[PDB]
């Protein structure tokens, strides 16, 4: 349901 | 937010995302009080009845955000935990009393027209506007009924007599927290909802033209009930801790 | 805490009001 965020962040 | 209406670019700066990392989900609401201090309530992280007990490794903050679901690219920022910090007699097993606790994050974050702290409030600010009957503002994504909303929602709320919150519910209600909600007369509605939680209750100070942070979503039953009230962290209240930690562990 | 807090950029440091901020300063009576 959300947009993914860049990966990065994970 | 249970019939409020839709945010205005920029109007609430210091709303923060608490975000679940996987699967990719929104945990509860949250607010910036300085460039690497986010609040929350306790329960956001900690919560046994529910299996839920997060480490910094599990969560991101978002900030700046308008849109739920959207990347918001040039306009949020995401951020990393650096530490958890939950109130010490945060009490999981009553009534959520003290429902608080603090995230240090790993860099500061950097402000912009979307990303703003709110204030928290002075003994002086606390007496003068926590009283039945002034409103406060409470935003987040939660859900709009007891579906999900595109962008975040806000809902202007008057503050609640004490014994009037205390006869709405069985729920044993303590000093650190007070009510919010119209009453079945008044025709108006509204209220937080599931994933509003560690959000901000906040207020305009008449005297200096300032946001202040006076409570944080905690607890309902249900969602907009009639003759039922939205349960916030008396935020005044635990500053001493909210010092203590800041001045510990901050910079 | 910090002296700039609660002073929004697209609002206060324009003086610009939001839609519904006088709701609240109405009930500050
Ligand atoms: N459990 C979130 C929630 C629901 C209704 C009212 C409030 Cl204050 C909070
Ligand atoms: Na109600």
């Amino acid at each position: 349901d959300f947009e993914e965020i860049p990966e990065e962040y994970l | 937010i249970v019939e409020g209406s839709d945010a205005e670019i920029g109007m609430s700066p210091w709303q923060v995302m608490l975000f679940r990392k996987s699967p990719q989900e929104l945990l509860c609401g949250a607010s910036l009080i300085s460039d690497r201090w986010v609040l929350t309530a306790a329960h956001c992280l900690l919560y046994p009845p529910w299996d839920k007990n997060f480490t910094e490794n599990d969560l991101l903050v978002r900030i700046g955000k308008h849109s739920r679901t959207r990347y918001e690219r040039n306009i949020e920022k995401i951020s990393m935990l650096e530490k958890i910090y939950i109130h010490p007699r945060y009490n999981w097993r009553e009534n959520l009393d003290r429902d608080i606790a603090l995230m240090k994050l790993k860099k500061p974050v950097a402000f912009s027209d979307y990303i703003h702290p709110v204030c928290l409030p002075d003994r002086e600010t606390a007496a003068s506007l926590l009283q039945a009957g002034y409103k406060g503002r409470v935003t987040g994504w939660g859900n709009l009924k007891e579906g999900q909303p595109s962008v975040l929602q806000v809902v202007n709320l008057p503050i609640v007599e004490r014994p009037v919150c205390k006869d709405s519910t069985r729920i044993r209600i303590t000093d650190n927290m007070f009510c919010a909600g119209y009453k079945p007369d008044e025709g108006k509605r509204g209220d937080a909802c599931e994933g509003d939680s560690g959000g901000p209750f906040v207020m305009k100070s008449p005297f200096n033209n300032r946001w202040y942070q006076m409570g944080i979503v905690s607890w309902g039953e249900g969602c907009d009930r009639d003759g039922k009230y939205g349960f916030y962290t008396h935020v005044f209240r635990l500053k001493k801790w909210i010092q203590k930690v800041i001045d510990q562990f901050g910079e | 805490g910090e002296a700039d807090c609660g002073l929004r950029p697209l609002f206060e440091k324009k003086s610009l009001e939001d839609k519904t901020e006088r709701e609240l300063l109405e009930s500050y009576i």
